[PDB]
């Protein structure tokens, strides 16, 4: 079942995408109330943004494109499966990136009109510290798998296991998202 | 637009954390 539970980890990795993307736009409404300008790093963040964004749907794509690759030749393929998983690991490393430039610029925009002292703030930066070094963590361990299965290219359980270690930082992501997704809202509700 | 954003955003969440249900009950399996 690795071909079919890789679909459903891109596929959950494309949702994901979507979601950052909203919570991109809402921090655009948000900024362009509380800011004046482009400095204090604003100016490279939205071309950071893009940069990032753009790099996702690429790899996005290319893991599509592995992914009917993969489909295709079921009957036949360790090779195509490892490099699917390398594609998977890349995307969720650059929406790493994305989510660390969101969470960066909601921390910028709460500074400027809310105590960090109160309404669950206090929480919600450790919550983000703590899943920020637990995505870290689960990235280094994929990236350490990743080469041990390439490894034994030259001719099972390596596979399962860096299956097991993507869906594991995409499960961090997800809670890291819901963690911005409720910064924006106390923000919003705050100021607009 | 913020709440019809807010339907977006839980109705995405709904899709990911049901695909990832799902990833968890082939991940049962794997093991």
């Amino acid at each position: 079942g690795i071909v079919q539970q890789q679909n459903n980890l891109l596929r959950a990795i494309e949702a994901q995408q979507h979601l950052l993307q909203l919570t991109v736009w809402g921090i655009k409404q948000l900024q362009a109330r509380i800011l004046s300008g482009g400095s204090g790093g604003w100016m490279e963040w939205d071309r950071e943004i893009n940069n990032y964004t753009s790099l996702i749907h690429s790899l996005i794509e290319e893991s599509q494109n592995q992914q009917e690759k993969n489909e295709q030749e079921l009957l036949g393929g360790g090779s195509g499966i490892v490099q699917q998983q390398n594609n998977l690991l890349r995307a969720i490393e650059a929406q790493q990136h994305l989510l660390q430039l969101t969470v960066w610029g909601i921390k910028q925009l709460q500074a400027r009109i809310l105590s960090g002292g109160s309404g669950g703030w206090m929480e919600w930066d450790r919550e983000i510290n703590n899943y920020t070094s637990l995505i870290h963590s689960l990235i280094e361990e994929s990236q350490n798998q990743q080469e041990k299965n390439e490894q034994e290219l030259l001719g099972g359980s390596g596979i399962v296991q860096q299956q097991n270690n993507l869906l594991r930082a995409i499960e961090a992501q997800q809670h890291l998202l819901q963690l911005t997704v409720w910064g924006i809202k106390q923000l919003q509700a705050r100021i607009l | 637009t913020w709440e019809e954003w807010d339907r977006a955003i839980a109705e995405y969440a709904r899709r990911i954390e049901e695909l990832i249900r799902a990833a968890q009950e082939q991940q049962r399996k794997n093991e």
